[PDB]
RNA sequence: CUUUAAUGUUUGAUGUUCUAACGUUGACCCGUAAUCCGGGUUGCGGACAGUGUCUGGUGGGUAGUUUGACUGGGGCGGUCUCCUCCUAAAGAGUAACGGAGGAGCACGAAGGUUGGCUAAUCCUGGUCGGACAUCAGGAGGUUAGUGCAAUGGCAUAAGCCAGCUUGACUGCGAGCGUGACGGCGCGAGCAGGUGCGAAAGCAGGUCAUAGUGAUCCGGUGGUUCUGAAUGGAAGGGCCAUC
RNA sequence: GAACUCGCUGUGAAGAUGCAGUGUACCCGCGGCAAGACGGAAAGACCCCGUGAACCUUUACUAUAGCUUGACACUGAACAU
RNA sequence: GUUUAUUAAAAACACAGCACUGUGCAAACACGAAAGUGGACGUAUACGGUGUGACGCCUGCCCGGUGCCGGAAGGUUAAUU
RNA sequence: AGGACCGAACCGACUAAUGUUGAAAAAUUAGCGGAUGACUUGUGGCUGGGGGUGAAAGGCCAAUCAAACCGGGAGAUAGCU
RNA sequence: UUUUGUAUAAUGGGUCAGCGACUUAUAUUCUGUAGCAAGGUUAACCGAAUAGGGGAGCCGAAGGGAAACCGAGUCUUAACU
């Protein structure tokens, strides 16, 4: 039968031009009183997949 | 994404966004697809029947992609600012 | 331990505002510093509020 | 048979290393904003196109050669970048 | 507005009496050749008892499960995250139930800037005053002081006193360091708007290195986003925060 | 598993018929004895491990039969507080 | 007297006797979704549960903990409205 | 008269020897306990598996019992050999 | 076979003959090879047609942003060297 997407990893990644992914960066949902406003805004914008990680993400979206 | 036991990359990351119900009744149409209709008139009606777009897309835009040699005339839809320069080169004609 | 989080609240109306901590045990008074306000893009005063 | 295992030790931690040192030496060429030395407190002094960060950081300013010497009253160490 | 009695209205409850629902494992007649059952007559109870739906309490009577790892075998005892020194072999890193100590905060000034200062300890003289309080002189040279452990720093002081203040600021950021990763760190320069100084200039917290918790789910404020026939709204997204 | 199936001292996956050095020993039965072949028999029952099992206990967790409380329905009429 | 048919016959179980407690008869209690049945064609000198264990001399002090029995002025408290 | 006494049939199972690929998947030989009673025996009947029955040993329920046997879910699962 | 390591006195095999363990279906990515190429290819079904019809659909030729939206650019910001 067809191959079922991991629901939960649909939500969190997006493919680009060249064929790599964005995500949101963590550490800003919570707590942020005592970070630095340097810290905070540098979380803002959104980043790329290294090249470990992307064997493991490839494999949970195989219709991305 | 079994990763032994530590909390694994899409769980530890957090989710963002949502899907928009609009995005999925539009498309774009490229210059070199628009000689391909029949009758010089390009339309919405005119684009489906010549297999184009879909056919429940309701809103159409005209981008540029390829090259169009022909006067042709465009109504109803969206074009970019560099396609209409594109288009009236050759000869053409934009109504809304 | 005993210091409690605080916000200032901007006195320009735009809804804009701080947060820091303070012990209220010693200090009982109201805060109140001058601080930039990015909405109207000027120093005015903000004043203490709770959470 | 017998056993005796013993008591116990109240000692058994430590912290994490922290990679502190020099980073370039001296006569490499580096690039405006490289660091070169990673310390605690001002054991090398800031010279020419040199910085020192909040935490003894000490950077360039400029393109250049890395350059020790020491200098001054107290026979201190310094670095500085000449200009390439 | 309150203070009292009833008229009238509204029901809410606690009591006696009644019989017509309902109960009868009291008596008698019939189906009937029958200690079941049904019908009839009478007596005794009586809106109680009992049953259905909903609900608070109790419930090893029964059921499904959970009850960590390290470890000179397991159990018992000790430990599990973070910071400083040694082991560590003069770049970085480097183990053991190896040898010694600390943290889970504080501060609207103990932060910024401008101007100004320089310690411990001992000796001699001096009212109470003494081994040690405050005063004057000499010797010494940081043996002192850092909000809190240890190490590296500090006189151009980062140590000590004053005037004015909110840069403990918003959007970014060439280039580097350290990590398997998630992440963590240093940073000149650019745009807007501030403070101190006569100016050159300094300022995006504190001498530095500990003072900490992912994602999910929700709560509060603001929003040129979205809004399932259409106009709104509910709900969702984005920004700040718990 | 196959055998043309000796002793001693050493060596060696650390207790040798089979390895090294050396000593002794013509070929084959029959009656006996149990020191060795870490002799035969049963994938150690003791001990530890596996995010294995079963049954028992309780003021471990979450449920539930039973027991118990009230509201409404079956369910009506006077009268006094 | 009884007991581990097939490694344990005993000081273990039972026993006559003693005490506590429940039960007014459509009894408590047990088997049953229920209808029914046992208790019993019995009726407190009767029936069920628990502990102790012929007989003789006896059975002391503690109600703070846990459990049970009684009370109902006050506080907290469900469905319902 | 008697859960009285000694002792055969009958019902048991305290000690020792043998046997342990047995004559026997629990026996044989020599002694042993009860033997008018809570005794022993023939034929038929009733109680069914989280169930029965138990003078209680976790004992017995067709050489099987801390949950019988047969068929199915079923090629349960097995980071282990 | 398993191990740091086995002549091992660690595991398995009395011998012979026969049988006995990486498969199948669907989806997805990469490599070789063939066709056609800014295009490639049809499913169910029709048809006596392994022919022929059927282009419903799918992939590719455009990206950025959460989104509205813009578009060889777009987002971030009051604005970017
Ligand atoms: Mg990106
Ligand atoms: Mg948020
Ligand atoms: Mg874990
Ligand atoms: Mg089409
Ligand atoms: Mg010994
Ligand atoms: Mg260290
Ligand atoms: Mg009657
Ligand atoms: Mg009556
Ligand atoms: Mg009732
Ligand atoms: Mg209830
Ligand atoms: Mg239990
Ligand atoms: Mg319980
Ligand atoms: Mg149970
Ligand atoms: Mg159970
Ligand atoms: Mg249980
Ligand atoms: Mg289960
Ligand atoms: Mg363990
Ligand atoms: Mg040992
Ligand atoms: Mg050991
Ligand atoms: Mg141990
Ligand atoms: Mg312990
Ligand atoms: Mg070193
Ligand atoms: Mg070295
Ligand atoms: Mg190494
Ligand atoms: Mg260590
Ligand atoms: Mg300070
Ligand atoms: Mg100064
Ligand atoms: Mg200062
Ligand atoms: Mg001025
Ligand atoms: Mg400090
Ligand atoms: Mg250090
Ligand atoms: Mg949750
Ligand atoms: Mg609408
Ligand atoms: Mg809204
Ligand atoms: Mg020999
Ligand atoms: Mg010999
Ligand atoms: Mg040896
Ligand atoms: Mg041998
Ligand atoms: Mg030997
Ligand atoms: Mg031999
Ligand atoms: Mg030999
Ligand atoms: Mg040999
Ligand atoms: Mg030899
Ligand atoms: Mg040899
Ligand atoms: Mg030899
Ligand atoms: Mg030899
Ligand atoms: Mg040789
Ligand atoms: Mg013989
Ligand atoms: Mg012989
Ligand atoms: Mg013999
Ligand atoms: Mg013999
Ligand atoms: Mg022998
Ligand atoms: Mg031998
Ligand atoms: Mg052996
Ligand atoms: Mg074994
Ligand atoms: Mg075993
Ligand atoms: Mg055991
Ligand atoms: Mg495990
Ligand atoms: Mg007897
Ligand atoms: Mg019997
Ligand atoms: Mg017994
Ligand atoms: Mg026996
Ligand atoms: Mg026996
Ligand atoms: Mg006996
Ligand atoms: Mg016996
Ligand atoms: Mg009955
Ligand atoms: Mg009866
Ligand atoms: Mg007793
Ligand atoms: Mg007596
Ligand atoms: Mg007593
Ligand atoms: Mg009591
Ligand atoms: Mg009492
Ligand atoms: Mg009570
Ligand atoms: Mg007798
Ligand atoms: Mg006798
Ligand atoms: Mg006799
Ligand atoms: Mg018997
Ligand atoms: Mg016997
Ligand atoms: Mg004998
Ligand atoms: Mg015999
Ligand atoms: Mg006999
Ligand atoms: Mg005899
Ligand atoms: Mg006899
Ligand atoms: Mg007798
Ligand atoms: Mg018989
Ligand atoms: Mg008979
Ligand atoms: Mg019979
Ligand atoms: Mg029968
Ligand atoms: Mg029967
Ligand atoms: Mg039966
Ligand atoms: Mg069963
Ligand atoms: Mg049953
Ligand atoms: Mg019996
Ligand atoms: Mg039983
Ligand atoms: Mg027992
Ligand atoms: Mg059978
Ligand atoms: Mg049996
Ligand atoms: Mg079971
Ligand atoms: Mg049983
Ligand atoms: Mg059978
Ligand atoms: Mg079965
Ligand atoms: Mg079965
Ligand atoms: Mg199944
Ligand atoms: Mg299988
Ligand atoms: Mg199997
Ligand atoms: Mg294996
Ligand atoms: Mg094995
Ligand atoms: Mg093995
Ligand atoms: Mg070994
Ligand atoms: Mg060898
Ligand atoms: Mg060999
Ligand atoms: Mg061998
Ligand atoms: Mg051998
Ligand atoms: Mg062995
Ligand atoms: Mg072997
Ligand atoms: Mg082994
Ligand atoms: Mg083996
Ligand atoms: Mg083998
Ligand atoms: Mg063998
Ligand atoms: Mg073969
Ligand atoms: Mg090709």
């Amino acid at each position: 039968p067809k191959i079922k997407t991991v629901r939960g990893a649909a939500k969190r990644f997006k493919k680009t031009g060249k064929g790599g992914f964005k995500h949101k960066h963590a550490n800003l949902r919570h707590i942020l009183t005592k970070k630095a406003t340097k810290r905070k805004r540098h979380l803002r914008p959104k980043a790329m997949v290294s090249k470990g990680d992307l064997g493991l993400v490839i494999a949970c979206l195989p219709y991305a | 994404g079994f990763e032994g036991g530590q909390m694994p990359l899409y769980r530890r990351l957090p989710k963002f966004g949502f899907t928009s119900r609009k995005a999925a009744i539009t498309a774009e149409v490229r210059l070199s697809d628009l000689a391909k209709v029949e009758g010089g008139v390009v339309d919405l009606n005119t684009l489906k029947a010549a297999n184009i777009i879909g056919i429940q897309i309701e809103f159409a835009k005209v981008i540029l992609a390829g090259e169009v040699t022909t006067p042709v005339t465009v109504r109803g839809l969206r074009v970019t600012k560099g396609a209409r320069a594109a288009i009236e080169a050759a000869g053409g004609k934009i109504e809304e | 331990g005993i210091r409690e989080k605080i916000k200032l609240v901007s006195s320009a109306g735009t809804g804009h505002f701080y947060t820091t901590t303070k012990n209220k045990r010693t200090k009982p008074e109201k805060l109140e510093l001058k601080k930039f306000d990015p909405v109207v893009r000027q120093h005015v005063i903000y004043k203490e509020a709770k959470i | 048979a017998h056993k005796k295992a013993g008591g116990s030790t109240r000692n058994g931690r430590d912290s994490e290393a922290k990679r502190l040192g020099v980073k370039r030496f001296g006569g490499e060429s580096v690039l405006a904003g490289s660091i070169i030395v990673r310390q605690r407190g001002t054991k090398f002094h800031a010279g020419a196109n040199v910085g020192c960060g909040r935490d003894h950081t000490l950077f360039a300013k400029a393109d250049g050669k890395v350059k020790f010497e020491v200098k001054g009253p107290k026979n201190r160490k310094f670095i500085s970048i000449e200009a390439e």
